[PDB]
DNA sequence: GCATGCTCTACTGCTTCGATATCG
DNA sequence: AAGCAGTAGAGCA
DNA sequence: TGCTCTACTGCTTCGATATCG
DNA sequence: AAGCAGTAGAGCATGC
């Protein structure tokens, strides 16, 4: 998507900019129709939707005798349409301006909110525009000079308040861009204190055990002379496992119209799982803290599932006696 | 916190007198066995309270010596045999307004109660001097019309 | 008393101070409903049913004055919690008064939201109908449509809770159990509508099962199946399904607590059996195994509705073998063996071996179509079995009078196929019936 | 607990001077307060929307009261706030409110003393909920109403004794009778001035604190602890509509259905199958299997090893991070071992990477737990309780890749006079206010229709910069950083 | 030696609220 | 259920 | 035989709807 | 999820 506008700072510094989407929630886009048994056809049912009274039975209303209203204290308002289309809130048109800017990085990481991130570019077009912003985030990247934006999508839309830093990259350096919270969504409140504790104070014996379980269960390691980390087991190069699942179980029932539900393949698991060579050093640490920490504490296929004793002797017996 | 001192107060009296103005808080909230005990606990300190009545009257003792108990409509009269030698008769002729629908009751305890308060307001306000108001000479036309 | 206790309870209706009022009104209905049941003269009894059921005061224009709101829900509670007992302690003597408690429960069901006003207005509506029985009143008792109305819910509504969808299920089958003559139609449409949801129940791989849903449908099938049967003759697939549903609703489960499960469909066994007996063949090992298993589990409900399922199930497999009796030589002596290995056995209880007597005298039977001499070693074998142990042994010095019942009926169903009776036992016979009178 | 909502009585002094303007031509006082119980009641009817709120003026000619006493009047009771009560209460404004208060009710009596704080009492005793916070907000000036009793002050600070201690608190907005902070007086006892907290500042809040998920954390094979998953920053909306019949503005109990096989008839759900058609032909499942194909893991975090807390990149971002918590719930002894862990972590800067499912059938997804720690100081300032946090991590396929391929430079001289720009617009960032135009415009909106009293209280718009204070801010540098090298040229 | 009568405790379902996925 | 520019088929010349 | 309107149009973002803890 | 509120079931004490 090249989400198009005009980063303005003041009212007067014009540069034209161009914005990319990047990480987002993924799902798929073929929802299960509803077909009728034993006919297999679509079109064979149909919905109907009535709004009747709460009378001795069904008296019912129509489309053309409904007003929406809103609840607010202890009753409802009416008053449904156009009474809210008209004293609605304008956006006039896209807006990507600079609110301010900020130095002390209160910003961090824990206060992002929005589920997407833009990753602001540039523009085309005899880059005047992008060599101007080059150069400010050629002013950005070497402070804590974070920025600060307002946009918001369309008319339509709602309006956005952002942070903006720079980046860390060699061939680009296109600076970054989140949403921020808002007054009403910051709520927070008071969990409790761990380090004056007169119940739950951990031995020191219990401390070095958990440190030598950390140092017995690490996941990247610096290696090969070159005195950087590598990392083991990266979680952001996998794909996504549901939608395999759902590929091969239709591909089943697509070639085998008869067969049960085939359970998860061996190589799945083994993808999403570590290496294990971590597990068998971790063997004998994880012992050592389960004998040294004191005493801790149906789906429906599944829950309804003299010559009496001589012919003994002559015929086929145990041993004599 | 009413259970057990439900259990303290009825070997001992006068711890109530840390909590006397804490029981009649909790009082319109236990529609149940919970308020036998609150009332359980409230008979053991009336006989020395100062006032007591507008506390009463203002927890809507009307409507809870109207349920449907022998437990509850018992001690709802124990304690009215109690505070009868300290009232004014204002307010007395709105105390026998609804003691006297017992006329009508099974559970001849509960009856020997009320023909038990009825026996006192009989014998001492016989007016033993000569005129009053027209409450203090119609408690005795209302309590010579039961004991008949 | 009463009409005091009415005209303050409509007092209480118009009047300010809401929520006030609604426990002014559970504290009258409480103390009416409570004298109006200990009364026993038909003088005031004849009154207060016309009281109680007026049309200027009384509790039935309470529920119709009172609808339209939510502080009065402990009341239009209450009322429908004592109308299920006046139901009983009477009798058919609410005839005239029906139609109206029938309207009530309906306006009831159909107004509110709660759903614990719409279980007691689902029980009094069972109890009505199932005392006003196949009877007159049925032409008014409108089930043309009370039909209709119960069964367009099942779709027309999301999301009924648990304990109102047991209910419908329940009453959507005592209509075809009480006055059949109107549900010829829909009763085929309707066993569709107790098998898919029973299969959704049970071989669900994603979730839990709800059981008191699964109560339900097996207490409505169990009704259905009275004057609508489907046995294993014309169609005998429909009855190899429901086997397989209750086969799985009773299989040697896990252990449980909430026994209401095994105790419907043991009960669903236990009637109508005589549907489905091919498919009660085969199966005669487990089944067996279960029925005595669940025979003595220690609670007072679950043995008196599995002793009635083992002997119809003895009782039904017995007029198959007895039918021809050589390919079933191997069934025949494994019964036999069975309950020889139950009578030799020195045990405590009575109804442990009396389903064993039972048993074998039922199964003197077909031992005839064999070998017509065998009929002959019982018969002796049972009369000396059953004479000493109560006759001359402790006289008066036993507590053994609790399986002579299986003894005389085993002793009569192996005296009804022999002939040539051998004379000499017959003096002990009529000093053992006597003793038995 | 959980459920238990906050109370409010608020009790007014209308005996003898603040009906009168104290000799003043500005605000009688009896205005300021009824101006600060309306915006608090029109806060709290969006803000708190569950809460208890009554109102009381005392010393007034006649009386109102369960209890019967002389010349105490309650106007509300105990209930949520509502709109009705509201124009009801804010009629009494003015010339013409004060006299509408004298036909009323009538001011000026023999005022007593605690038998009011009594009325209060038997107001709070006869609710039938759970309340959380019990205060009485009483609003006066005076200093002495016990000036000849001394009796009526001993049983004053007796009665105010006996709602101390079945948890009952009070404050006095104190209305300065000059206007400033003279009163140095002996009712530092009774009580445990500034009124804009009361007057505006809370035009948009809401009150939760749930609790989201109840896992276990599992150290891959046996060992296992329990966590609560609390959230955070939740992203808050409006409140959907209601239908409603016009006619009686009654709401209409909406049904639906799906019925008719092209003849007539229902469809109880037992005859539906689910399908999905592709090209040509169809592909049928049965609504069972079509749930069961997403299933892949019992729920919870089960752990596989430690990362350092460097090379993850908080920049990769797709959902809100929750907030852990070890409770003691479900196993015992797990505060000790998260403590350890927690404490090891933070001294060898290592965090934890987890499969996180968190419902009874939901398909597995990669967390990062990275821990944090608390700050506290003699002001009790509080951004970080001490736990982890949960950063959600992509996968693969939630990453596109842009088409990068342009890479021209330039003279490194702007950066200074950017540098110049940004300190000109240099200034610490916040703690809150940016709120919601939308939100907030809707929420007056709502205000106005249901009070109608004038128009749409246009809200001011902080989302807005401030281009008059910021381009004579900066001043006569922008030319020169517009025309250094980079001007369009033609 | 079997049936019943009576209590208390733990299981279980409902109601309200808030968050999440889905379908236009 | 509503808008925003992108990409090939028509109208006057 | 040549450049602007125009039908579509893929997408995208709220807004209503349904599920689940 | 959170709170609560109502009923099923088991074990002691009694009776025929």
């Amino acid at each position: 998507i090249h989400w198009p506008c005009r980063l303005t700072i003041g009212s007067n510094l014009s540069i034209r900019i161009a914005a990319y989407k990047s990480i987002l929630q993924e799902r798929v886009k073929k929802t299960w129709t509803v077909v009728d048994a034993k006919t297999l056809k679509k079109e064979d049912i149909q919905k109907e939707t009535v709004y009747c009274l709460n009378d001795d039975d069904e008296t019912e209303v129509l489309k053309e005798d409904i007003i929406q209203g809103f609840r607010y204290g202890s009753d409802i308002v009416p008053f449904s349409k156009v009474d809210e289309e008209q004293m609605k809130y304008k956006s006039e048109g896209k807006c990507f301006s600079v609110l301010g800017f900020c130095k002390s990085s209160q910003v961090q990481r824990r206060f992002f909110m929005g589920n997407q991130v833009l990753k602001v570019f540039a523009a085309r077009d005899d880059e005047a525009a992008a060599v101007a912003l080059s150069s400010l985030i050629h002013a950005l990247d070497d402070l804590d000079m974070v920025a600060i934006v307002r946009y918001a999508y369309d008319k339509r839309a709602n309006p956005q308040v952002g942070v903006a830093f720079p980046h860390i990259k060699h061939n680009y350096e296109c600076l970054v861009y989140v949403q921020l919270p808002f007054m009403e969504d910051l709520r927070q409140y008071m969990f409790s204190s761990l380090k004056n504790s007169k119940k739950y104070a951990p031995t020191e014996a219990q401390l070095n055990a958990v440190d030598a379980l950390i140092d017995s269960m690490s996941l990247a390691k610096k290696d090969e002379k070159t005195d950087t980390l590598e990392d083991l087991f990266p979680t952001t190069k996998i794909p996504n496992p549901r939608f395999q699942r759902l590929f091969q179980c239709l591909l089943h029932r697509a070639l085998h119209p008869r067969e049960p539900l085939p359970p998860i393949q061996q190589h799945i698991w083994n993808m999403l799982n570590p290496p294990a060579e971590v597990t068998t050093k971790s063997q004998i640490p994880l012992s050592k803290i389960k004998t040294l920490f004191p005493l801790i504490e149906v789906t429906a296929q599944e829950i309804f599932q003299a010559e009496n004793f001589r012919v003994l002797v002559k015929q086929k017996k145990a041993s004599f006696e | 916190f009413i259970v057990c001192l439900n259990k303290v107060t009825k070997s001992f009296p006068p711890l109530a007198d840390r909590f006397m103005n804490a029981v009649f808080f909790l009082l319109p909230k236990f529609h149940g066995v919970l308020k036998t005990l609150c009332l359980e606990v409230v008979l053991c300190r009336v006989e020395g309270m100062t006032e007591l009545y507008f506390q009463l009257k203002s927890k809507d003792f009307v409507q809870v010596m109207r349920h449907r108990d022998d437990e509850r409509q018992k001690v709802c009269l124990d304690i009215i045999y109690k505070m009868m030698p300290k009232l004014k008769p204002v307010e007395l002729r709105e105390l026998l307004n609804p003691v006297v629908e017992f006329v009508s009751h099974p559970s001849t305890t509960c009856r020997e109660q009320m023909y038990n308060i009825l026996m006192w307001i009989h014998d001492n306000y016989r007016d033993p001097e000569s005129e009053t108001d027209n409450d203090s000479q119609e408690i005795f036309k209302l309590a010579k019309d039961v004991l008949i | 008393g009463v009409r005091c206790s009415l005209l303050r309870l409509q007092e209480t209706l118009s009047a300010a101070d809401r929520c006030g009022a609604a426990l002014a009104g559970h504290q009258l209905i409480r103390g009416l409903g409570q004298e109006c049941v200990l009364s026993s003269s038909p003088a005031v009894l004849a009154l207060q049913t016309s009281l109680v059921f007026s049309r200027d005061f009384g509790l039935l224009v309470f529920v119709r004055k009172s609808l339209n709101s939510i502080e009065f829900r402990e009341c239009r509670e209450e009322i429908l919690k004592f109308l299920c007992i006046f139901l009983e302690k009477m009798g058919q003597k609410i005839a005239p008064y029906s139609v109206e408690i029938k309207n009530t429960c309906t306006s009831v069901y159909t107004k509110d939201r709660a759903a614990k006003c719409k279980i007691p207005a689902l029980d009094l509506l069972i109890k009505l109908l199932q005392t006003f029985r196949s009877s007159r009143l049925m032409d008014e008792f409108k089930i043309g449509e009370l039909f209709s109305k119960f069964y367009g819910e099942l779709a027309l509504k999301k999301k009924i809770p648990d304990t109102v969808l047991e209910k419908v299920y329940e009453l959507l089958g005592l209509l075809g159990e009480v006055h059949p003559s109107e549900m010829i139609n829909n009763a085929e449409n309707l066993f569709r509508a107790f098998l898919g949801e029973l299969k959704t129940q049970m071989t669900s791989a994603v979730r839990e099962p709800k059981l008191p849903v699964l109560a339900g449908c097996l207490k409505g099938l169990s009704s259905l199946l009275c004057n609508f049967t489907k046995s294993m003759e014309e169609d005998p697939q429909t009855s190899r399904e429901i086997f397989n549903f209750v086969l799985k609703a009773i299989r040697p489960q896990i252990d449980l607590k909430r026994y209401a499960v095994p105790s419907a469909g043991l009960r669903l066994f236990a009637l109508h059996a005589s549907q489905f007996s091919t498919c009660l063949l085969d199966n005669y090992v487990s089944l067996f195994e279960v029925l005595l298993k669940w025979c003595a589990h220690t609670n007072v409900e679950l043995k008196k509705a599995a002793l009635s399922a083992l002997e119809s199930f003895l009782k039904q497999v017995s007029n198959m073998v007895a039918k021809n009796a050589e390919m079933h030589k191997n069934k025949l002596q494994y019964f036999m063996e069975q309950f020889y290995g139950i009578i030799r056995n020195v045990d405590s209880n009575n109804k442990e071996l009396s389903i064993a007597i039972r048993g074998y005298g039922l199964f003197a039977g077909p031992c005839k179509v064999i070998n017509a001499k065998d009929v002959d070693f019982m018969y002796v074998e049972l009369i000396q079995r059953c004479k000493q142990m109560f006759l001359t042994q402790t006289d008066t010095g036993d507590d053994r009078v609790y399986q002579m019942p299986s003894f005389l009926q085993s002793v009569a169903s192996v005296l009804l196929y022999l002939d040539t009776v051998p004379e000499v036992y017959t003096p002990v016979l009529e000093h053992l019936v006597v003793m038995q009178i | 607990k959980y459920s238990g909502r906050d109370s409010l009585i608020f009790l007014v002094d209308a005996s003898k001077a603040m009906f009168e303007s104290q000799s003043e031509d500005e605000l009688t006082p009896f205005d300021m307060s009824i101006q600060c119980i309306q915006s608090v009641y029109i806060s709290k009817i969006i803000s708190s929307d569950r809460d208890l709120l009554a109102v009381v003026f005392y010393g007034t000619e006649k009386d109102k009261n369960s209890v019967n006493f002389k010349n105490i009047y309650v106007l509300q009771e105990l209930d949520n706030p509502g709109a009705k009560r509201i124009l009801e209460l804010d009629q009494f404004k003015g010339q013409q409110g004060q006299k509408r208060f004298q036909d009323m009710m009538g001011h000026g009596s023999d005022y007593s003393l605690s038998e009011v704080l009594w009325v209060c009492a038997n107001l709070f005793s006869d609710v039938q909920f759970k309340m959380s916070h019990k205060r009485i907000m009483l609003f006066t000036n005076e200093d002495n109403p016990h000036g000849n009793d001394s009796a009526k002050a001993s049983r004053a600070r007796t009665k105010a004794g006996d709602l101390r201690d079945t948890g009952i608190f009070l404050d006095l907005m104190h209305l300065k009778k000059p206007g400033g902070f003279d009163i140095s007086l002996f009712y530092r006892d009774i009580i445990s001035s500034k009124l804009e907290d009361l007057l505006r500042k809370v035009r948009a809040k809401e009150t939760r604190k749930r609790a989201l998920s109840r896992l276990k954390l599992k150290l891959n094979k046996d060992i296992v602890i329990s966590v609560g998953i609390y959230n955070l920053v939740q992203k808050a909306l409006k409140p959907p509509p209601i239908k409603l019949y016009r006619e009686t503005n009654e709401p209409v109990k909406t049904k639906t259905r799906t019925f008719n096989t092209s003849t007539g008839g229902l469809l109880l759900p037992s005859d539906t199958k689910r399908s999905q058609i592709y090209g040509s032909r169809q592909i049928i499942l049965e609504k069972e299997e079509t749930e069961e194909l997403k299933r892949f893991d019992d729920p919870g975090l089960m752990l596989m090893g430690f990362k350092p807390l460097v090379l993850l990149k908080k920049h990769h971002y797709l959902r809100p991070s929750l907030f852990v918590y070890p409770e003691e719930s479900l196993v015992i002894g797990s505060s000790t071992l998260f403590s350890a862990l927690l404490i090891k972590c933070l001294e060898k800067e290592v965090a934890a990477l987890c499969r996180y499912t968190p419902r009874r059938n939901i398909p597995p997804y990669f967390v990062a737990l990275v821990p944090q720690e608390e700050e506290l100081d003699d002001q009790k300032i509080q951004v970080t309780p001490p736990g982890f946090q949960l950063v959600f991590l992509p996968f693969a396929d939630d990453k596109r890749k842009m088409p990068f391929t342009e890479k021209i430079m330039a003279t490194p001289e702007q950066v200074g006079k950017m540098k110049a720009i940004v300190e000109k617009l240099r200034f610490t960032y916040r703690s809150d206010s940016f709120e919601n135009p939308v939100l907030q415009q809707h929420f007056r909106n709502l205000e106005a229709l249901a009070l109608d009293l004038m128009e749409p209280e246009q809200a001011v718009d902080l989302t807005l910069p401030k281009v008059e204070a910021m381009n004579k801010r900066l001043g006569s540098l922008v030319d020169e950083f517009k025309e250094l090298v980079y001007p369009p040229d033609y």
